[PDB]
């Protein structure tokens, strides 16, 4: 079982700057089987990225992945107030599609 | 008294190149003896099916 | 070497331990194209360019 640990648990602190959200795994993520998710408070998560860096429909390319091996990046190029939301990771390598613990939770 | 190779005038330059093989270094006589011939080296070179 | 001055070495006339590029798996990528990591890897190669 491949556990995922998001490293910046509360780095955001109502951020006004570009971010470097991270995820790390016990066994290296094989073939970029990772995704990111946008869980706006009081609402369901919305897919943000798939593969390593492949973007999503209706999500601006300002959201940028930058991972390989231990896939670890979600980079907000220009930060907007509405996009604030706990961001989750999920790996499709071996694991029963397990998730991380969330990086942008108040 | 020492016979050593000094000049090698064969080729100028090469851009592409596919096969290189160099044997292990050794020593050779290179001196010119006087008398009758004493060695015969026989070779056969063939090229078939690549 | 630096990327612009890519260094090439020719691996010629030696058997190869094709069981040498993922068992360490230090390498993030052992992504093979066409040959794949398989017995075909551990097979005859005309020339090997590194
Ligand atoms: C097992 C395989 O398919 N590739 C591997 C990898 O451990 C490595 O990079 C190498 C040393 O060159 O050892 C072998
Ligand atoms: C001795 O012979 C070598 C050839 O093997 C030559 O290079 C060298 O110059 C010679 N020594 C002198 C003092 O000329
Ligand atoms: C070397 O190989 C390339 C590859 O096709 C070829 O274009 C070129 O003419 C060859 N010769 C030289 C001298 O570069």
């Amino acid at each position: 079982e491949i556990v995922l640990t998001q490293s910046p648990g509360t780095l955001s602190l109502s951020p006004g700057e570009r971010a470097t959200l991270s995820c790390r795994a016990s066994q290296s993520v094989s073939g970029s089987y990772l995704a990111w998710y946008q869980q706006k408070p009081g609402q369901a998560p919305s897919l943000l990225i798939y593969g390593a860096s492949s973007r999503a429909t209706g999500i601006p390319d300002r959201f940028s992945g930058s991972g390989s091996g231990t896939d670890f990046t979600l980079t907000i190029s220009r930060l907007e107030p509405e996009d604030f939301a706990v961001y989750y990771c999920q790996q499709y390598v071996n694991s029963p599609r397990t998730f991380g613990q969330g990086t942008k939770l108040e | 008294k020492s016979w050593m190779e000094s000049e090698f005038r064969v080729y100028s330059s090469a851009n592409n190149c596919t096969f290189e093989y160099v044997s292990q270094p050794f020593l050779m006589d290179l001196e010119g003896k006087q008398g009758n011939f004493k060695n015969l080296r026989e070779f056969v070179f063939k090229n078939i099916d690549g | 070497a630096s990327v612009y001055a890519w260094n090439r070495k020719r691996i010629s006339n030696c058997v190869a331990d094709y069981s040498v590029l993922y068992n360490s798996a230090s390498f993030s990528t052992f992504k093979c194209y066409g040959v794949s990591p398989t017995k075909l890897n551990d097979l005859c190669f005309t020339n090997v360019y590194a």
